DNA sequence: ACGTCCGCCCGTTGTTTCTGTTCTT
DNA sequence: AAGAACAGAAACAACGGGCGGAACTATGCCGGACGT
RNA sequence: UUUGGCAUAGUUCC
């Protein structure tokens, strides 16, 4: 282990990867949200191009 | 702790050379309106002064 | 450098005593001279 | 349970150079 | 007819300071290791 | 009935 790395989310590597609009409902997630933005200590980071 | 910093200041570097460091990659996601939240995550910028 | 002038010294830490006592003087002043160390204190942020 | 060491313009000043004067041979 | 030391003025190069006005939100951070 | 600061980002108006 060398450490944690940050993960983008509805990336191929988050828990909302290919899930559901139902289940994302069931996870209190907007079925709606595009996705594309980390989460650091609670807030919403947007790399920008 | 390096990731979660550079990510979490957008100062893109070491901490202890934050100086040439080029700020502002890594912004907080506008969430006004959906249309703020998706032209936020398409968005470019040329490091011109 | 009181007390290594006191105390005797090697003549070469007296005089890199005098020029890093002046270093910190000029700093104090003015901060912004060309081809300085440029005094920092924490975090790597330089003074006022 | 504390305490020690580690991107553009243009006013100044310098450097270097190029001639003129006067004395001597 | 020749030579030297000194001095006044100028061409180019390097250096430094200068660069709008107000106002309103938000977020991260303010030093690190060690054991006697 | 008492007062933190530094930096960065975004926005409003000429």
């Amino acid at each position: 282990f060398i450490g944690k790395i940050p993960i983008m989310l509805r990336s191929t590597y988050c828990l909302l990867n290919g899930l559901t609009d139902r289940d994302l409902c069931e996870l209190n997630e907007c079925p709606l949200d595009p996705g594309g933005y980390f989460i650091i200590n609670g807030s919403e980071k947007v790399l920008i191009a | 702790d390096g990731l979660k910093y550079s990510l979490a200041t957008g100062n893109w570097g070491d901490q202890k050379k934050a100086h040439q460091a080029r700020a502002g990659v890594s912004q907080v996601l506008n969430r006004l309106t959906f249309a703020s939240t998706l032209s936020h995550l398409r968005r470019l910028n040329s490091p011109i002064g | 450098l009181r007390r290594n002038e006191q105390n005797g010294a090697a003549a070469h830490v007296i005089a890199e005593d005098v020029k890093l006592l002046q270093f910190h003087v000029a700093t104090m002043v003015d901060n912004e001279l060309p081809g300085l160390p440029r005094a920092m204190q924490k975090s790597g942020r330089p003074l006022k």
